[PDB]
RNA sequence: AUGAAAUGGGAAGAAAUGGGCUACAUUUUCUUAUAAAAGAACAUUACUAUACCCUUUAUGAAACUAAAGGACUAAGGAGGAUUUAGU
């Protein structure tokens, strides 16, 4: 069991953006040019719309590992900013201190 | 503050120190071995032993500069000596001898005297009797008497000027103005004054 | 008010460890941290992989010695091993213990693909700081 | 301007240019010129040239005459024979003509020099901006290049050595030079590669700060014509410190007395 | 089914109010410079639009987003009581 039904689609997405990773690779570079036909790009802008829509890498969120907040993150550790505290102010985080200066 | 209060101001009199031993008033004579064991103050960027630096015209540069622009003001305040000195040059060339003895035309000695002629000496303030604020005619301080000099001065120029007139130019025209008791700003003094006449009844109630 | 990993005060009668009684600003200062890895090291990656090898390695450590733990662990990678250092009270019987690190070493090394260790330090009961 | 003064008493002729950094920047009448439809007329810039070039040598405007016949107009042209000043009074009179007129000066004096009628000093002041780079824009908004211009494509035959008859008298001005900076003041910086190729062979004379002698002379200068105002100034100290402050550069030394 | 999943939407204001940003210019505007100095501009659009609109680019599958230009340019002329921050 995942955190939530919401950490559980985002797992999903994230299996199959690398599912399809190579084909939006080589399918979007045919767009990304000037020196192709534009019947040939105006072609492959819709077999790229075809893919479905969960192999789009820009429908990933990244969520806290541990509760699945989406905002508040870490990128560093992955956890949120409430999960990361509890962790920092108990000294098991290897060489995080509370800053003073 | 990130000098402890057992700091000393700065002493940059360069006479001060080379001063003969004997020439020096006791009290004098005993800071000076007392300073050898304290703590001194560094000197300010400003503060130098320049036989140029006035302090009057140095403060009266920091009440024009405007969000830490001291090259400006400092060259707005060089504009205005040298429209002042260029302006009495102006007239003193043009002037028959008689005349051109009493024309002055030094802009230090033009600055100073101006702003003393539009020093306020009595000024209103709130003062408290029986739990009521009355306005009372009081004596002003030194300092608060030489701040609204220089204040008033700023203000005008600042403010009530043309549009394309630079401010070497109008400060240049007023300081000139007031060096001879006829301006705007001795205008200024003349109601403060007038004011105070009107509520000396009130004076008594000043309890020092 | 902070609430923040701070034991408070009670009428005096609250044991509390070294580790307990201060607060998470004497983190560096009076007390270290339990775990020493270089992923949290300037340029260095995997700090999000470690800490989460951190936080399991607590819980299975609490649920495999239960009631048996004097003090939180301290965790130490080097290289690509794993030493668990455990202070636990001597309330098991011996060979108990002598199972539970031969079960928890060869778990612990087939789940991550190390070689893990665990160190046991028997205190004949909880160490008490101060009284608060 | 101490060699333009020599030059002026002996009775040469004066091709003063004050400042020619004011051609390759802050226009704002930019025509196009009939002679080449390449090239752009700076009206003001030449109109304001030629008032002060006849005042300088307006005793020669009557003697010197056109070699040849210029046509301004449809209606209106200049005979050959008639007096050069002429050709400065048109231009004058018709703005439009103003920097065709400035072209015909140059060229007839560059001509009628060798032939011994006259001495010609081609004094240019802030020659540097001739090979280097315009903040003028044509109507497409695109820079325009000093070749372009009329008055600056004119002057650079001027201050070559395929004539003879006179001297060249150039100065070097970083102080409104576009796109060069502040410390720049060696020939080669200052004219790059193409102005200093243009002018080779010529003689660089370096005009240094006061020296003690000159600076005295100066100090002195100022409190002969009670400038110096401020009471200190007088004393040793005073004149010690402005030498500091001043570094005897003659500039520096001006403004720091024209404040006190 | 108050559970799970897919697709499409989640609109606007002759409104009040809080905070911020910009401007109201001459201690200013533009240009080179380097913040020094110089040349121009300087009241009807001179100052002055991070709005609307029109083009181009960047990200993305999707531009509805952001940036960069272009013109269009309206109001504003230092702000009533009152109130904020700074040793
Ligand atoms: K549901
Ligand atoms: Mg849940
Ligand atoms: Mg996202
Ligand atoms: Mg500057
Ligand atoms: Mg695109």
């Amino acid at each position: 069991y995942y955190v939530d039904w919401r950490m559980l689609r985002d797992l999903k997405r994230r299996k199959m953006a690398y599912e399809y990773a190579d084909e939006r690779l080589r399918i979007n570079s045919l767009r990304k040019n000037t020196i192709l036909p534009k019947d040939l790009q105006e072609m492959a802008g819709d077999e790229i719309a075809a893919l479905p829509r969960d192999s789009c890498p820009v429908r990933i969120r990244n969520r806290c590992v541990m509760t699945s907040r989406p905002r508040g993150v870490k990128r560093r550790w992955r956890l949120s900013r409430i999960v990361f505290r509890h962790l920092a102010d108990h000294g098991l985080l290897s060489g995080v201190q509370r800053a003073i200066w | 503050s990130r000098y402890a209060p057992e700091f000393r101001e700065p002493l940059i009199d360069k006479e001060y120190y080379r001063k003969p031993v004997a020439e020096l008033t006791e009290e004098e004579k005993y800071d000076q071995e007392l300073k050898k064991t304290q703590f001194i103050k560094a000197a300010a960027a400003t503060e130098t032993s320049s036989v140029f630096a006035d302090p009057v015209i140095s403060k009266f540069t920091n009440m024009m500069m405007k969000g830490g622009n001291k090259v400006l003001a400092r060259s707005l305040m060089a504009q205005t000596l040298e429209a002042v000195k260029r302006k009495q040059f102006e007239k003193y060339r043009a002037a028959s001898a008689e005349e051109q003895a009493t024309i002055e035309r030094n802009p230090y000695r033009i600055f100073h005297e101006a702003l003393k002629n539009c020093e306020p000496v009595i000024g209103l303030v709130p003062i408290l009797k029986g739990g009521h604020f009355y306005q009372v005619p009081v004596p002003l301080a030194d300092r608060r008497r030489r701040f609204l000099a220089m204040k008033w001065m700023i203000t005008e120029c600042r403010e009530n000027k043309p549009r394309r007139t630079l401010m070497p130019e109008k400060l240049s025209h007023e300081l000139l103005e007031a060096f001879h008791n006829r301006g705007p700003v001795i205008k200024r003094k003349h109601n403060m004054h007038k004011m105070a006449e009107a509520n000396r009844a009130l004076a008594h109630y000043r309890w020092w | 008010k902070n609430r923040a990993a701070r034991v408070r005060v009670a009428k005096g009668n609250k044991p509390v460890s070294y580790e307990e009684a201060h607060a998470p600003h004497y983190i560096a200062h009076r007390k270290g941290w339990l775990s020493l890895h270089t992923g949290n090291l300037d340029g260095e990656d995997h700090a999000a992989e470690r800490t989460l090898e951190d936080v399991f390695l607590r819980k299975f450590m609490m649920g495999t010695f239960p009631g048996c733990l004097a003090d939180q662990i301290v965790l130490k990678r080097r290289a690509n091993q794993v030493d668990i250092c455990a202070l636990v009270l001597r309330q098991l019987p011996a060979h108990k213990f002598y199972f539970l690190v031969g079960y928890s070493e060869t778990l612990l090394s087939h789940f991550y693909k190390c070689p893990v260790r665990l160190h046991l330090q028997t205190v004949p009961s909880k160490v008490v700081y101060k009284y608060i | 301007c101490h060699a333009v003064h020599f030059c002026a008493r002996h009775d040469w002729l004066i091709l003063h240019i004050p400042d020619a950094h004011l051609w390759v920047k802050n226009c704002r009448e930019l025509l196009q010129s009939t002679h080449n439809k390449q090239r752009f007329d700076q009206p003001l810039e030449a109109s304001t040239w030629l008032k002060n070039f006849k005042t300088t040598n307006e005793r020669f405007l009557s003697q010197i005459k056109v070699q040849e016949k210029y046509v301004w107009n449809k209606r209106e042209s200049t005979e050959k024979g008639s007096p050069l000043g002429e050709v400065v009074e048109q231009g004058l009179t018709r703005v439009r003509n103003a920097t065709d007129a400035v072209g015909v000066v140059l060229k007839e004096l560059k001509a009628q020099s060798a032939l011994g009628l006259f001495h010609l000093l081609v004094a240019v002041d802030g020659v540097n901006a001739l090979w280097g780079r315009t903040t003028l824009k044509k109507e497409d908004r695109t820079l325009i290049a000093p070749e372009e211009l009329s008055l600056v494509h004119n002057l650079r035959k001027m201050v070559k050595n395929d004539w003879h008859g006179g001297a060249i008298v150039l100065s070097l001005s970083q102080t409104g030079s576009l796109f060069k900076s502040r410390t720049a003041y060696l020939p080669h910086e200052l004219l790059g590669k193409e102005g200093f190729n243009a002018l080779e062979p010529f003689l660089p004379i370096l005009i240094p700060n006061y020296n003690p002698k000159e600076f005295e002379s100066s100090f002195q200068y100022y409190l002969e014509n009670n400038w110096l105002q401020h009471e200190k100034a007088s004393t040793e100290e005073g004149r010690k410190e402005l030498r500091f402050l001043s570094n005897c550069n003659p500039e520096q030394l001006e403004r720091l007395c024209a404040s006190l």
